[PDB]
Order: C-alpha cells, then structure tokens, then sequence
C-alpha cells in the first residue's frame, strides 16, 4: 500500500508539529501495516534517559536500538541488561567516545545546555554515525521551547587513508513560544530538513571527527540561518499580508504615483 | 502443489536479483582497484 | 556510400578566422534495468 | 620471563626513591610517564592474556614422538590444547600463522619418521598399514582443523569482525606430503592389481623366456621408481618422482603393447567361441586394467551378443561371465 | 506449516536482495562521480 | 559490504 504510505506521510507532515507524537500514535493504530515503516520514514522528537552507571542523560534513537533496549554512548551498555548485544566496535567505540567528548564540547558552546549523543557503527568499506542534540528551553523566561537535531554522517574511507568522503543528512525540529504583551502568545513549530557531501583530507591534525563536527556545525548554522530568516520571514510576510496596518486610501494613492513613476520610467530608455 | 511453484518462480527471481547485486559489488570491486592504482600513480608523481 | 569530402580551410580564411578567436579569447592572466528488478521484489 | 624481571626492577628500593625524590620537586612529568609511557602495564596485561595458551602448549610430545600412534595422539592433545584459546586474547591471523607452523613441524616429524621405515626393505601389507596410519593422522588433522575453524567462525563473530580482514584460509606445508604419499598410494596399488595377477596370467595351464622377460621389466620399473625418493617434497625430488613415474608409465605401456599384440593374436589363433572363451580365461588380469578393455571391446560385440543370441542354462552364464571377468554381475552389460 | 516459513524467509531475501541492490547501484553511480570529479582536480593540481 | 556478504554467502550455502 504505497499509495496509503504516501498518504500517511503527506497528512503527518500536514499536522501540527508539537503533537507530532501523539498524532503518530493514533495513526499507528489506523493502518498498523505500515507502521514501523512510518516510524523510519516520520522523524520523531527524541526521547531523553539516564545512564544510571555514569549517571549521564543519552538521547535514545533507532540506531542505537537492539530489539527493545537502547545503548548508552558512556557506558556502553544497553538500559535494559542484555545478554546479547552488538557493540560497535574496538577502534569505532574510541572514535564514538572521542565524539562524545567533542560534541558535549560544541553543544556546550553553542547551546549552554541540552544533551547530547553520537553513536557510530560500521558500513561498506567505511563508517556511518548519528550525531543527535536535544535541547529544552528553560523556563526562567517567558521563552519555553525545544530544540531536536538528528545528523547522519556516512564517512566512506578511501583506501589511500588520508582522504575520505563525507555525507551528511541533517533535520532540524524547532518550537518556540512566547508569551509577551502585545504578541499575547506566538507558538512557531517548524521541521527542516537538508543534505550535503564533501571530501576532506584525514590526517592526524585533521581527523575524522574534526570534519565530521565542522560539517555538523556548518550545516546547523546554515539550518538556523534559513529557519530564522527565509522561513519566518516568510510567515511574517504572510501575516502582513492578511491584514494592513496602513488604510487602503493611503495605499492606493502611493500605487498611483508608483504607477506613475513606471510608467515615465518605461518612457525614458 | 500451488506452494512449490511460487518457491519456483521465487527462487527464480532471487537468484536473478542475487546476481545481479554480486556483478554490482564486482563493478564496485572493479572501481575500487582501479582508483587504488590510479591515486597510487599520481599522487607518487604529485 | 562514398565518403564525404573533408577538406581544409584557406591559410587567409584560417589565419583571419585565428585573429577572430585570438581577439574574443578574453586576455587571462600567466543501471534502469538492473533496479527494475530491484523494485518489483520491494513491492513484492 | 623478562617482563616479570624488570617489574621486579621497578619496585627495587633504588628506583622508587628516583622516583619519590622527582616527585617532591613538582618534576610530575616523569613519574607519571613512567607509570604510563612504558607501556609495560599494557605489555604485562596482554602477556598474562596470552599465558594459558603458551603455558602448556604440547609440542614437546610431538617433537619427540617417533611412533604415527604418537603423532596422532600428540596432534590430539595439541588441538585439545588449542580447545583453551576461546579464554585467551590472540589474534585470530597469528593464531593462523601458528597453525601453519604447527604444520610445518607435523611435515617434518612425518618425513622424518617415514624415512626411518625403509619403504624398500619390507612388503606391502606394512606399507598399506604405514599409509593407513598416515591418513588416519591426515584426516584427523582434517577433523579437528575443521573443530577449531569453526570456533574461530564463533570467535570473530563475537569482539571485531575483521571487516579490513577477511583473508584466513590456511596453507598446510604438510598437504604438500600428503599429496604425495597420496599418488604413491595410487601408483602403488595400480602397481600390485599388475603384479597379483599378471604372473597368474603368465603361468601356463598345469617356461618361455617372454613370461620371464616381462616379470623382468615389471621388476625393473619398480626398482627405478624406488630408486628415487619418493618422501622428498622439495622440487628436485617432485621433478625426479615425476621422471621415475613417466619411465614407468613408458615401460608398462610398452608391455600392455606387446600384451595387446598378443590379444590380436588371439583372434588370429581361434575362430569360433569356445577357443575365444578358453584363451579368455588364460588371462584375467587384462579384464581390469583400464587400457585392454578397448580390444575386449572389439570382441564383446562378437561373442557376447552372439551368447544373447545362443540364450534368446549355468553353462551359458559361466560363457557369459569369461567374457566379463569375475564378479561379472557388476559390468552395466552385466547387469542385464 | 514450515513452507508457509519457506515463504516468508525467501520473501526477507528478496526484499533485502532488493535493498542492498539499489544500495549497491547508487554507491557506483556515487563512487564514479566522486572519481571522475577528483581526477579532474587533482589533473587541474598537476 | 561484509554484511552484504554474510546474506549472499546464507543464500549461495542453501
């Protein structure tokens, strides 16, 4: 039923953002055929739980997922103790823990907040990985929101070992509210999502994980940039379009000198 | 006797298709050797 | 099928048609197949 | 031996006083590259992972057993032994490698014990026996190597799977032996299903120098294969082996020639079936040797189907088996 | 019965056949872009 | 493409 897949997916996308996962929920209980395919098509807010060993917050994905449990990125081990698991790696688990610290870092520095965790595992002749951040508006101020960002990275080595090729896929799922005076209440949902590939020379001055966090922090400034700009400007100029501040007189008779200003413009070429 | 034929025909397919897979991974086994000696050369002469 | 007959340009026409590219040359500085199968047995 | 002896070294009075003095005056880079920058924590670690396997590792039993009994028994206890690298860090190529020597020290203790035997001075009963015991011992290395493969499989499953690496099939010095003892095996026996059976082919019906000239030459083949060495693995002795065996195979081609010359003799001589059937039976050793049976077959269509015609009762199945050799039953024509 | 298990495990083969064939098809198309555009800057290098 | 390799080696063995 890919005609009903198709259908699912435009009307979750139709749906408010903030009740993404309840909608989902009782979606799944409409056409449950489709359902975990949904669940790896539809992009969900993350879910945060403690890492009792460390006492850490890690972010639980699909990637991370063995069956019903998810693995931690410090301890390594699954929430729900199982006998048999699949670790990454010798080698990727010191690439995982070196990007942990890394991405605790630049979340640190770019959020003051949140959490964050980056889980890896091998591919063809190379390496993917999640790097995945939370992070929940405090309610000290007026401000309340959230903040979810999933970033999958396929890094294929090439077989000299200096050069790689990077693929980045990164969405965004953004909610603001404010609560001032004369807005009275604003509530901007909002998903995004992008792509994009380069090649970088790996070395030991320049890693992977180096390149792996500029991409992800090139890719989130550009994200920001355009959810701020292009796409609530756009939502700006909708509203100014729904109702006009200046009377309607007034706005005729600017149009008609414009129309004149054309018009002897058009004449002198 | 219906159940014995589609595994027929299934297994038909599946063989096609697992063919098919393993000629693209000897393409890509192909592209891998030949990039080998190809970035090998030039970046010696580089 | 007799073959066309390739000739070349006249030294005057060549070398005014050189002095032309010379001129307008700006001075720089000195597989479907193969996934056919591979989609039916996904929709199977 | 020697990691023990310099962590003995390190706990010496002398050197933890270095050490205390250098730390009181805030010189913290020592000490604690010391600590760590030696790497003898980590070297000490893995040697005392790698200790169960190398511990009781039981090639003494091998290197000094001079019985195929032993050898085997020895082979046993040393893939026992290899049981205990499941609890053991290795890795699984120097493991390999390993194997590949443990090979290499069977192929030498085999060729040193076959030399021993002198092959040339006994029967062939012992040397079917000797080559009986050799097989046993191969197909038990066989057998347990594949016992162990699989644990490897289990092994690699788990920790790493190796995806750099996934080149692991082994390269048995040994094999190179059994190869060959494997072609004496065949020579060998195509060599006695000759002679048991040609001097009953030769002994007239109760003495002509042609019998006497062929026993000669058969012996003589023999004598020049077992001039040459036939355990020498290496090159000059495989190239001498295979000079030996095409004489051979020249000089009974030669007698099969003048045999044949004989067997168009034999329808020179007779003329109806009966004397076809006696001449028949003053030579069976030809109905088994893969080369005479064409010129049987140039008769078959003579008799045998001239004895369907004669059947279309004991008698006429006694005829029909002369013609097929004993145990006649089996042939396809035989079988009808 | 065990042939209704014949079926659905031949059903995951092929599926999975499928996937890692389209996989496989996008990598090589992937890799020769890569290729041919890196040999063209490194050739541009030299 | 080990993986991809473990699936084809279960089908090439049945």
């Amino acid at each position: 039923s890919d005609q009903q897949l198709d259908c699912a997916l435009d009307l979750m996308r139709r749906l408010p953002p903030q009740q993404i996962e309840k909608n989902l929920s009782d979606l799944i209980d409409l056409v449950p055929s489709l359902c975990e395919d949904l669940l790896s098509s539809v992009d969900q807010p993350l879910k945060i739980a403690r890492d009792k060993v460390v006492g850490k917050d890690y972010l639980l994905c699909d990637y991370n997922r063995d069956g019903d449990s998810y693995r931690s990125p410090w301890s390594n081990k699954y929430d729900p103790p199982l006998e048999d698991g699949a670790m990454p790696s010798a080698r990727l688990r010191k690439l995982e823990v070196e990007a942990n610290n890394a991405f605790d870092q630049y979340r640190d520095l770019y959020f003051e907040g949140g959490v964050s965790s980056v889980y890896l595992w091998d591919l063809d002749h190379g390496f993917a990985g999640v790097i995945l951040i939370k992070k929940a508006g405090d309610g000290s101020k007026k401000i309340k929101g959230c903040w979810d960002s999933i970033h999958v990275v396929e890094v294929q080595e090439k077989s000299s070992g200096r050069t790689a090729h990077y693929k980045l896929t990164s969405t965004v799922m953004l909610w603001l509210q404010t609560n001032k005076s004369g807005s009275g209440t604003m509530n901007l949902g909002g998903s995004l999502t992008r792509q994009m590939e380069k090649d970088e020379t790996v070395s030991d001055c320049s890693p992977h994980i180096a390149n792996i966090g500029r991409l992800v922090e090139d890719m989130e400034n550009k994200i920001r940039s355009t959810l701020n700009e292009i796409y609530f400007g756009k939502t700006k100029d909708i509203v100014n379009g729904l109702r006009s501040v200046q009377t309607f007189a007034d706005k005729s008779k600017q149009e008609a000198l414009k129309n004149d200003l054309v018009e002897a413009l058009k004449r002198k070429q | 006797p219906e159940l014995l034929s589609v595994i027929r025909q299934k297994e038909k397919d599946l063989v096609l298709a697992a063919r098919l897979g393993k000629a693209l991974l000897e393409r890509n086994q192909d592209m891998s050797r030949q990039y080998e000696q190809m970035h090998k050369e030039l970046t010696d002469k580089l | 099928v007799h073959d066309k007959e390739l000739a070349a340009e006249d030294e005057q026409v060549f070398l005014m048609k050189q002095q032309s590219l010379l001129a307008k040359q700006p001075a720089t500085p000195t597989e479907g197949v193969l996934a056919s199968f591979f989609n039916s047995l996904l929709s199977k | 031996r020697a990691l023990y002896r310099i962590q003995e070294k390190r706990e010496s009075p002398e050197v933890l006083l270095t050490l205390d003095i250098l730390k009181h005056g805030k010189r913290f880079h020592a000490t604690v590259s010391f600590d760590t920058d030696t790497g003898l924590k980590q070297a000490l670690e893995t040697v005392n992972d790698y200790n169960p396997l190398m511990k009781d590792f039981p090639l003494n039993d091998l290197l000094s057993a001079t019985e195929l009994d032993k050898i085997r028994q020895a082979l046993v206890a040393i893939f026992t032994h290899l049981r205990k690298i499941r609890n053991t860090k290795y890795p699984i190529q120097r493991a390999l490698r390993l194997v590949e020597a443990i090979s290499r020290d069977l192929s030498s203790q085999l060729l040193k014990v076959l030399g021993t035997r002198k092959l040339m001075h006994v029967a062939y009963e012992e040397f079917e026996k000797v080559m009986v015991a050799c097989f046993e011992v191969f197909q038990t290395w066989d057998d347990e190597y594949e016992k162990l493969q699989v644990l490897l499989r289990d092994i690699v499953k788990r920790k790493r799977e190796e995806n750099l690496k996934m080149v692991w099939r082994i390269n048995p010095a040994h094999r190179k032996l059994q190869a060959r003892l494997d072609q004496m095996r065949k020579f060998r026996r195509q060599h006695e299903q000759l002679r048991a059976v040609i001097v009953r082919v030769l002994r007239p019906q109760v003495f002509d120098a042609a019998d006497a000239n062929a026993i000669e030459e058969v012996n003589l083949a023999y004598e020049n294969v077992k001039e040459v060495d036939g355990l020498d693995v290496s090159k000059e002795g495989t190239e001498a082996w295979e000079a030996a065996m095409k004489r051979y195979d020249e000089r009974i081609d030669r007698v099969e020639t003048r045999i044949t010359a004989r067997l168009r003799d034999q329808l020179g001589t007779a003329k109806n079936a009966n004397e076809m059937f006696r001449i028949f039976s003053r030579f069976n050793a030809l109905f088994v040797r893969p080369h005479i049976r064409g010129a049987i077959r140039e008769y078959q269509t003579q008799l045998i189907q001239r004895v369907k015609d004669d059947i279309e009762l004991t008698a006429y199945m006694k005829r029909v088996e002369d013609v097929l050799g004993k145990g006649w039953e089996n042939h396809v024509e035989g079988q009808k």
